[PDB]
């Protein structure tokens, strides 16, 4: 219902974070600018590596897509230029996902999981800020899914996995603090008119005068002030 | 069967078996048979690295690499790895037949292969496989393949006559009480297998110095 | 337009040259190309393909981009060979002693060159390694194009130094006499 | 100095700019990218079908230099082998399974960038990331599109209660001989074309043999639903007055290298109403809400041309 | 065994198609070599390339066998690899997923590697390695279709002849020096209405009732040399004189094959 | 008091439009080409008005080099012109001049064992170039305690912020870190009347802090107190309570 | 990247001397076992075990797959441990590690040899259907006894997991959707547990029960005993080390059982505390 | 495999082999083979086994095990070089060559036939105990031949129309490829023929092979005479002269030499010459040829 997260969960890591919302629990590790294996290394600018670790089973091809998307989006947020040859490592392990009571477990799935994406983008951003990596801006992402059975259209937000299969179409969005779309993905049978309504509904998380912008700030604020208790 | 617990399978060991190798060994414990050929301390085209390769003749990949890792680490403590930094040592072991206690034969045969190569050894490293045989007690020194399925089998490797154990591996369950009697048995076997091994090294040398 | 193996000429009439494999006193072409002849010394024949992908040869001018600058050397991809752009890219390294023969000890990599610049240099020698070796010692050889640390395109002011136009800042680098 | 072609490999990005926004010239000054095709311009699709004899369905898609060869291979999966089989009900006298195609993994796509495809992509190495991410993309779209029906693949016993003895399994494998253009765009259209060409043999179970059997001289055609076709583009930005943004459609390899944001849209016009089956943007702030919507207009135009190519 | 890398089929094993329950000799032997279609430039990005097609029977019945070759220019070798004054030549041949039997791309079947070495042996002789140190030329062939225990070898020989023929074409398009064009060739011995002796320049296995022996040669026209020869038979030593013919017919086949290559390269490029 | 997040430009009013001195810039602030300063990290802004600097303080565990910083480096290997050392694990290796150490000549050079702990002042830090560590300021000709360490010791990890406090002169009082002094027995509150314990401390901006005492027991006590305080910011009283607790466990 | 991080030699000396004196950097005696926190995820079959700074989480999956042709009768049970780049920056995805290979095999044998899981219960249809119970061991942070932490998690995760119920109607098995039918407990006979011992001195003089990472790089060799509370020992693994006299080895096994029992009591209690909250009664 | 040699020494070897009298490094005549020490039955627990040793010191143990399988590949080869992964391409080719010889025999496959719907399968494992110092095909051919000879297949008391049955006592089991005393076939032999210029040489030395102008592997099988033997050629294949993979020689001080000078060794650029290939085959296939000498000695080898 309301997002809940914590920072510094993994002590040894340069930065770590845990996020829980919509029945999705992610714990993420961020490693500061690091020497980069030459095959991975790009000289002029840094290469950000994202590893998505499934809660159960082994990394699927879909899991390879979910990481590629996250890297491209996060690189604009991150300031790749500052550290020339450094490797920024983001590792995410999902501890829990909402169960689908209506189908038995299938370990390997090829489809692109739009439902886990919204939790990861929010999870990583929290961890990266703990790392201190230089960033142009901060971005938040949620996902919207549309169902037609009710007639007209019913908007379902932060969807569950059973919901996306029953739903006619799914759409995931992500916004920078400067309100602009960094990533957008949708699958199903839908119309641009319905999409624009999902974009403006998604826009609400991004601009406020749930409240994602406040959540990240508040979560950071408590740790920041907690860290700065020494100023006294 | 037909073997007293104290008694061990017949052993025939050959040293410098390979006509042209830095070091070689051939060990047969009963029916099990092992051949070892060791490249001398040499540099590939800090402490020295030992590679162990075991090839099972056609008559589980995880079991092999586990055995390879075991022989290497055991030999590595006995071997004076520290003396030559840049050199690499390679142990190639091939098994013609199996009667159980395979690991023990490999570590025994390999240790015989090392002393031939002349690589400095802190001491012979020798191992046997012993079992409890269920409160009646007839602990056994040499385990047949038949006997290992029936009874729990423990493989123990020692630094020669000393009670010290470099390797102890048991993949079959035993109650803690039975263990204390099982290891000492194995330890007693090791000195026997060292004795035959030391005889094999000494007899060849007597002929070599004679020749 | 001879195919590989056309019997170009008897060894007596002409001398072996690039693109020609000579066997049994009958020189033959080794590549599909348009033949040429140079005409004391007999004439030389050659066959040339219509990108040549030529291997760097010592003493040849090369244009190249600096991947990194390091205290003892410079690491530079050899992007182009004179008149032949290289579809195949071979790395090349420039030594501190090689950048400027004058004032050798005073010459430092950081002041001479900077990443992202494009340099013009000869091949001092073959690699003796995976990385070929080059030198910018000759006065003519120097950074031909540069991008400022700010990112602004830099226009040369003096041989030792480059000026960033908007910044007004000046960065020291060897620049080409021509 | 402007040594022709020598300049391009150095300072590539600026060279694209000069040609993109020509200074006042004795020319039309139309924005021409290094490819020679205007931004609104697009690579011309060319599809030829029925090439592969061994495969059940075959289709070759060409977008200039880029090329894709798709083949449809049919295999029969015994109902007993698949885990979790439950006999279907032809008609019912509100619970939905994951899907007959999904739970039984009846369709197995795989996109294979050849080692020959690009200087960039080479053999003897585990699959490259672009090749893997594209494969799942085709899989996801195929199940969301419902392009191939699950019912058509079933095999029925037809007892003189009727029951399903097995499901036809359709393997789709694709190989790029060359890669100089956007990968996905060429592939999906090839997949749809290949599935259309698929002609699985009519199959009947023989009770005495107790084995599923296929009949020579018997031809059935898979019924494809819709003709979803896609168009993909990438933005070029003059940065290394807000920086100028240009949209580049069906990009060439180099353009992919010097452009950091892409968009791919999948749309079907067969129903007569524009329908957007999937959208994807990444790596840039250029593709705002207004740009996204109007890309579908370019997509609609791209859809209209593709149907002429695909008979 | 599910690849973390690639999409996976159903865990249960699939079953191939099963169908419900005498080709005349195609053409004259000497000119029997099937008409071939070779074009350079199939892939531009690579330094060179070529595509070869063959007609299953007579003229243009179907495109039964189709080869696409990709040669990479003299390529900087891996830093860790030992320095070599000789140009490294490496051949990789992968059967496509579309064959009579589905062949996994990952598998790199034993049948496939065997071809790579032969092709590696044929091309290697032709290339002049002394002129390009620290250079690695990578020859890659992807086979679209195959031609069409004992029957397997004969089909394989034909595919080899085409792979060496496309490779010669590929090597030319790239500036890769070649002592001579290397052309593929095939030959075999067949028996027809008690006519055991005759040799056919192109095997065409299915048409022939049984094939006694066959050879595949890679003659370098203009240089009296064979880079690679491999032959399967059960030939009596007393009958060896025919082996000389069979080998000589193979090289006669190669010269014919060379004509296509020379013509395509010679024709407007 | 101002709180910032990445991408939220500092307002112009907070910046001082009195350019008698061009403004030096602290961590977490980046300068765009127009005269706008944009935060690049999450944290709380500090005006530092008396200084001509602004910095936003963020406690992280990984150190990116800054010139004239003091680092606790470890020597990995030797090269002909230089000694190669690592500032922090998995960093790009640093380059230490062979001749940097005080009194050094081409005829007289100190030999530094592989794995020897070294203290160094960062000579140069350029994003484009690998770091370089100097032993002695060239003008003084003196290292001033900067250099290799031979004493019996151990290096303990620390949060960069807790490290900053130690390096700062006012470790006690404004800094709020005085456990080092508490264990020393200078403070009256502890009440142990122990007359103190002898510890040698070398603190570095790299985040790794060296503590050395002749007694093995000394090193662990100081260290655990130091490490426990980093991981959990401690009310000075809590720190007092912890040192006593660590002290009692000692025998 | 350097494949392995090496402790500075000056550090390596302090730990050896501390251990000889009996003092430990951890601040706790040699016999000690670091404090254990076991927390079960709300979802069935997820367990997170934390020792000091090291955390490992284990999740259990049970798909129905086709049996291997070699052994049509037995179902497949796999323990998958993957060292992660989050664990330490060194570890690289898709690349094997020496520790990663051994951890999976040692653990896999401990459950299998004890045989708490039944191969007979796993098979549904002899020909074409078998259960695929699995546990994925995720290493969150690598300090000390990764093996010991994974074992307590694996054994805990397995017991907590519930299989999808199965019922055979008209002689036809039907795997039941979770909504259709309630889940089924794991049919667990007895519980194995694993304990690792580390020796730090030539001749194996010093033995440490739980090893910190820094301690782990210094130690000469180590042995891990896998023991059921009742005393039946499923596995013993002194795969290699500087020679340690047998008498000390045997002594460490009796101590181990005392450590095993206290573990068994916690896990059984912890399973209860959660069960009561979910199903009060 | 892949021996490394200086430019000069390779130059001396090439010329020595070139001289009208073939002055080989070891003084072995073209036909003569190096001493070989072999045993049969070394490997226990197999229907057949063998082991061989060379002057080089390269050695191997090869075992052949068979179980009837319903009438899929009839003969299976496995090679296990110590430092070589199974995936390595060279080994698979080598294994293929060995397999080509046996399967094309016709007699060998015919020997394996038992029933229309049941057939004997021969599983061969070839193991190189010695380090792979030099090219290994020569040893593998003789070893496999010997083991095949030793292979004993149990006698089938089935009338041979019905599903088959076998006898327990192994001695009854007929030897595969029985001795001469019906015409008696010989298990196949696969040997390497080297040629330097016009001269042809056999049992090539590792140091010799590097200078090879041409190299072929010819596989022959014979029908015993119960002018010695009637021989049959089955498989020929070209092993790339390792020569190409060698250092160039700097002439004593012209991108390619206008003329080929004496002291310099340049990797042999061309391929084999047609005239050479046929004669090379002729020598191997000649009656009274080297083949009969080798094969007869191997028949002479003690069995079990």
């Amino acid at each position: 219902t309301a997002p809940e997260a914590a920072l510094g969960v993994l002590p040894r890591a340069d930065g770590s974070a845990r996020y829980s919302h919509a029945g999705y629990t992610v714990t993420a590790s961020v490693n500061g600018p690091i020497e980069a294996q030459r095959r991975d290394e790009h000289p002029y600018e840094a290469h950000v590596d994202v590893i998505v670790r499934p809660a159960a089973g082994v990394g699927g091809t879909r899991e390879r897509h979910l990481e590629s998307i996250l890297q491209s989006s996060f690189a604009q947020i991150i300031l790749v230029k500052s550290f020339p040859r450094s490797l920024i490592q983001i590792v995410l392990q999902v501890e829990e996902s909402p169960e689908n009571e209506y189908v038995n477990t299938k370990l390997v799935q090829a489809s692109l999981n739009f439902a886990v994406m919204p939790a990861l983008f929010q999870t990583a951003m929290l961890a990266l800020l703990s790392a201190g990596v230089p960033m142009r801006a901060t971005a938040t992402a949620t996902a919207i899914a549309l169902a037609s059975e009710n007639g007209a259209t019913k908007t379902l937000i932060d969807p569950s996995p059973r919901q996306v299969e029953l739903a006619q179409s799914v759409h995931v969005f992500a916004f920078t603090s400067q309100d602009e779309l960094l990533l957008a993905e949708s699958e199903g049978d839908f119309t641009i008119k319905e999409w624009d309504a999902a974009y403006e509904t998604a826009k609400n998380i991004c601009c406020r005068p749930p409240d994602l912008r406040h959540f990240i700030r508040s979560t950071m604020e408590a740790k920041v002030a907690t860290d700065l208790h020494w100023k006294s | 069967d037909g073997r007293r617990w104290n008694e061990l399978r017949r052993v025939h060991a050959q040293i410098r078996t390979q006509a042209a190798a830095d070091g070689s060994s051939y060990l047969e414990m009963g029916h099990t048979k092992v051949m070892c050929v060791v490249t001398g301390p040499s540099e590939p085209g800090k402490e020295a690295e030992v590679v162990v390769s075991i090839v099972i003749a056609g008559f589980n990949d995880k079991r092999i690499i586990e055995m390879q890792s075991t022989v290497a680490n055991a030999l590595s403590a006995s071997l004076h790895t520290h003396l030559f930094p840049h050199s690499q040592i390679t142990i190639s072991l091939h098994v013609l037949s199996q009667d159980g206690s395979l690991l023990a034969a490999l570590i025994n045969a390999a240790t015989l292969a090392c002393v031939d190569a002349g690589i400095p050894m802190t001491d012979y490293v020798v191992a046997c496989t012993a079992g409890s045989t269920s409160e009646n007690a007839d602990p056994l020194l040499d385990l047949n393949h038949q006997e290992e399925q029936e009874l729990p089998w423990l493989t123990v490797a020692t630094l020669g006559e000393s009670d010290k154990v470099a390797v102890l591996v048991c993949e079959s369950r035993v109650q803690v009480s039975r263990l204390e009697g099982m290891l000492a048995v194995g330890v007693d076997g090791c000195k026997q297998i060292r004795a035959i091994l030391d005889h094999v090294v000494r007899q060849k040398g007597r002929r070599m110095i004679r020749e | 337009l001879a195919l590989p193996g056309q019997l170009l000429g008897p060894i007596s009439k002409y001398q072996p040259g690039p693109g020609t494999h000579v066997h049994e006193s009958n020189l033959y072409s080794s590549l599909l190309g348009t033949v040429h002849v140079t005409q004391a010394e007999l004439p030389t024949i050659s066959v040339s393909a219509a990108k040549r992908e030529i291997l760097p040869e010592v003493g040849n001018i090369v244009l190249c981009r600096v991947i990194r600058i390091t205290p003892r050397q410079a690491v530079v991809t050899i992007l182009v060979c004179g008149d032949t752009v290289l579809d195949a890219e071979w790395q090349g390294l420039i030594r501190v002693q090689d950048i400027r023969a004058t004032e050798k000890d005073r010459v430092k990599v950081y002041e001479s060159f900077r990443p992202g610049d494009i340099v013009r240099a000869e091949v001092i020698s073959l690699g003796d390694q995976a990385n070929y070796y080059l030198s910018t010692a000759r006065n003519e050889l120097g950074v031909i194009l540069a991008t400022s640390e700010a990112g602004n395109t830099m226009y040369p002011v003096s041989w030792r130094e480059y000026r960033d136009p908007i910044t007004g800042l000046t960065e020291l680098r060897k620049v080409a006499k021509p | 100095t402007f040594p022709r072609g020598i300049f391009a490999k150095l300072s590539p990005h600026p060279y694209l700019l000069r040609t993109l926004c020509p200074d006042p010239s004795n020319s039309s000054s139309t924005p021409q990218r290094t490819n020679g095709r205007r931004p609104n311009e697009a690579r011309p699709f060319r599809v030829n079908l029925g090439s592969l004899s061994h495969a059940h369905g075959s289709a070759l898609v060409r977008a200039g230099d880029t090329t894709v060869l798709c083949g449809v291979r049919g295999e029969v999966l015994p109902v007993e082998r698949i885990p979790l089989f439950r006999q279907p009900d032809v008609n019912g006298s509100a619970t939905v399974g994951r899907g007959e195609l999904k739970e039984y993994d009846l369709l197995v796509p795989n996109i294979e960038l050849a080692t020959g495809s690009a200087p960039q992509f080479l053999p003897g190495v585990p699959p490259t990331a672009l090749a893997q991410t594209l494969s799942t993309r085709v899989y996801s779209l195929l199940h969301s599109t419902r392009l191939v029906s699950a019912e058509e693949l079933r095999i029925w016993y037809r007892p003189v209660q009727d029951r399903v003895v097995a499901y036809w399994v359709l393997y789709i494998d694709l190989v790029f001989l060359s890669f100089d253009g956007n990968p996905f765009d060429v592939a999906w259209a090839a997949v749809v074309a290949a599935l259309r060409d698929t002609k699985l043999p009519v199959a009947r179970w023989d009770p005495d043999r107790e084995m599923v059997v296929c009949s020579k001289t018997e031809t059935m055609k898979l019924t494809i639903k819709g003709l979803p076709i896609a168009c993909s583009a990438a933005v070029f930005l003059e940065k290394e007055e807000k920086n100028r943004h240009w949209i580049l459609l069906d990009p060439d390899r180099l353009e992919e290298s010097l452009c950091k944001e892409v968009i791919t849209m999948v749309v079907d016009f067969s129903d007569g109403e524009t329908r957007i089956r999937a959208i994807e943007k990444q790596g840039g702030t250029v593709f705002g809400r207004e740009l996204i919507r109007s890309f579908a207009l370019v997509a609609e135009d791209r859809w209209k041309v593709v149907k002429e190519v695909m008979k | 065994m599910t690849d973390r890398r690639r999409i996976n089929g159903p865990a249960g094993a699939t079953i191939p198609p099963v169908y419900e329950d005498a080709l005349k000799i195609r053409s004259r032997p000497s000119n029997i070599i099937r008409k071939i279609y070779l074009k350079t430039g199939v892939t531009p990005s690579a330094s060179g390339s070529a595509y070869l097609e063959l007609e299953t029977s007579a003229n243009s019945g179907v495109s039964g066998l189709k080869l696409s070759c990709t040669v990479h220019g003299p390529r900087s070798l891996p830093r860790s690899s030992p320095f070599s004054p000789h140009m490294v030549v490496s051949t990789h041949v992968k059967y496509a997923p579309f064959a009579t039997k589905q062949r996994r791309g990952y598998l790199r079947d034993p049948t496939e590697r065997d071809l790579g070495i032969h092709l590696e042996a044929a091309l290697r002789g032709a290339i002049i390695a002394d002129r390009w140190p620290k250079s690695g030329v990578d020859i890659i062939i992807s086979i679209i279709e195959g031609d069409q225990q004992g029957d397997e070898v004969w089909d394989m020989m034909n595919t080899l002849s085409g792979c060496i023929t496309v490779a010669s074409a590929a090597l030319a398009d790239a500036g890769i020096d070649c002592v001579d064009t290397v052309a593929g060739g095939v030959a075999a011995l067949v028996q027809d209405s008690d006519g055991s002796p005759e040799i056919v320049v192109d095997p065409i296995p299915s048409e022939h009732r049984k094939i006694l022996a066959a050879c595949c040669v890679a003659y370098l026209p203009m240089r009296d040399e064979v880079t690679n020869l491999w032959f399967r038979g059960d030939l009596p030593a007393s009958d060896m004189d025919l082996y000389t013919e069979l080998v000589e017919k193979g090289i006669q086949a190669s010269r014919s094959a060379n004509r296509v290559l020379v013509d395509c390269l010679t024709e407007t490029v | 008091r101002p709180f910032v997040l990445p991408g939220e430009t500092i307002d112009p009013s907070l910046v001082p439009t009195h350019p008698k001195h061009p403004l030096r810039l602290g961590p977490g602030l980046r300068h765009v080409p127009p005269s706008d300063i944009i935060p690049t990290v999450a944290g709380q802004l500090i005006t530092n008005l008396n200084k001509n600097s602004m910095w936003v303080e963020y406690n992280s565990q990984r150190y990116v080099p800054t010139q004239n910083d003091l680092v606790l480096a470890q020597v990995l290997r030797s090269t002909q012109d230089s000694y190669l050392c690592l500032i922090t694990p998995h960093t790009p290796p640093a380059t230490l001049p062979h001749l940097a150490f005080e009194s050094a000549t081409k005829k007289t050079r100190p030999q530094l064992q592989p794995g020897q702990l070294v203290y160094a002042r960062v000579s140069l830090a350029n994003r484009h170039m690998d770091p370089e560590l100097e032993c002695v300021n060239p003008s003084t000709g003196k290292a001033d305690g900067l250099g290799p360490i031979t004493g019996p010791g151990c290096v303990f990890e620390v949060s960069l912020g807790f490290a900053r406090r130690l390096l700062m002169a006012k470790s006690r009082e404004e800094g709020k870190v005085g456990v080092l002094e508490m264990l020393a027995g200078e403070d009256p509150s502890i009440g142990e009347a122990g007359a103190g314990l002898a510890f040698e401390t070398a603190v570095g901006r790299n985040g790794r802090v060296w503590v050395g005492s002749e007694d093995v027991k000394t090193v662990i006590i100081v260290g655990r107190a130091l490490q426990e305080t980093d991981r959990g910011n401690l009310t000075i009283e809590g720190q007092r309570k912890l040192v006593r607790r660590l002290l009692r466990e000692m025998r | 990247m350097p494949r392995e991080v090496e402790p500075s030699l000056s550090e390596r000396q302090f730990v050896l001397q501390a251990l000889q004196e009996g003092l430990r950097l951890d601040g706790r005696q040699l016999d000690q076992y670091r404090p254990l926190s076991l927390t079960f995820g709300d979802q069935y079959g997820v367990a997170d075990v934390t020792f000091g700074k090291t955390r490992v989480l284990a999740k259990a999956s049970a798909e129905v797959t086709v049996p291997y042709a070699d052994r049509p009768l037995d179902g497949i049970f796999t323990i998958a441990t993957e060292l992660s780049p989050m664990t330490s920056p060194t570890f690289e995805v898709n690349r094997p590690t020496e520790t990663e290979v051994l951890l999976s095999r040692l653990l896999e044998k401990t459950i299998r040899r004890s045989g708490a899981l039944d191969t007979e219960s796993l098979c549904l249809v002899a020909g074409q259907k078998c259960w695929s119970i699995r546990v994925d061991v995720h290493v969150m942070s690598h300090d000390g006894n990764l093996v010991d932490a994974a074992c307590i998690a694996v054994v805990a995760a397995l017991r907590h997991f519930r299989k999808p119920d199965t019922s055979i109607e008209s002689g036809v098995l039907t795997i039941y959707t979770p909504a259709e039918r309630e889940p089924v407990p794991l049919s667990w006979l007895h519980t194995p547990f694993c304990v690792t011992w580390s020796f730090f001195g030539d001749e194996g003089e010093i033995a440490v029960l739980d090893a910190t990472w820094l301690e782990e790089q210094v130690r000469v060799g180590s042995c891990t005993i896998s023991m059921n509370k009742h005393g039946e020992i499923c596995q013993i693994a002194k795969l290699g080390g500087t020679p340690v006299e047998a008498v000390s080895l045997l002594q460490c096994t009796s101590i181990a059982l005392t450590k095993v029992k206290e573990f068994s009591d916690l896990v059984d209690k912890k399973l209860a505390e959660d069960f009561k909250r979910r199903n009060p009664g | 495999q892949h021996v490394l040699l200086s430019p000069a020494e390779l130059a001396y070897l090439h010329a020595s082999l070139s001289l009208t009298p073939p002055i080989r490094p070891d003084g072995r005549s073209p036909t003569q083979f190096r001493p070989l020490i072999a045993e049969t039955g070394i490997l226990p627990g197999a229907n057949g086994s063998a082991r061989v040793c060379f002057a080089d010191g390269t050695e191997a143990i090869v075992g052949v095990k068979a179980e009837v399988e319903k009438t899929a590949s009839w003969v299976e080869i496995t090679v296990e070089i110590p430092g070589v992964r199974d995936d390595d391409s060279g080994m698979v080719f080598l294994a293929q060559l060995l397999g080509e010889a046996l399967l094309a025999d016709g007699e060998f496959v015919k020997k394996l036939w038992i029933n229309r719907r049941y057939h004997w399968k021969l599983y061969i494992d070839i193991l190189l105990i010695s380090p792979p110092l030099s090219y290994p095909l020569p040893l593998l051919s003789l070893t496999t031949h010997l083991a095949l000879l030793s292979t004993r297949l149990p006698r089938l008391k089935s009338e041979g129309d019905e599903d088959p049955y076998f006898d327990d006592d192994w001695a009854v089991a007929p030897y595969l490829f029985p001795r001469s005393s019906q015409p008696t076939t010989r298990p196949p032999i696969t040997l390497l023929v080297m040629a330097v210029g016009n001269n042809i040489l056999f049992d090539p030395s590792k140091e010799e092979l590097a200078v090879a102008d041409v190299a072929l592997a010819v596989s022959v099988t014979a029908t015993d005479v119960d002018r010695g033997r009637k021989l049959r050629l089955l498989s020929i294949r070209t092993i790339d002269p390792p020569s190409r993979l060698t250092p160039p020689g700097v002439p004593n001080s012209i991108s390619e030499p206008i003329e080929p000078i004496e002291g310099v060794w340049r990797a042999p650029r061309g391929g084999a010459k047609r005239l050479v290939l046929g004669a090379l085959v002729q020598k191997v296939l000649e009656k009274g040829g080297v083949v009969d000498e080798v094969l007869d000695a191997l028949e002479g080898v003690e069995l079990t």
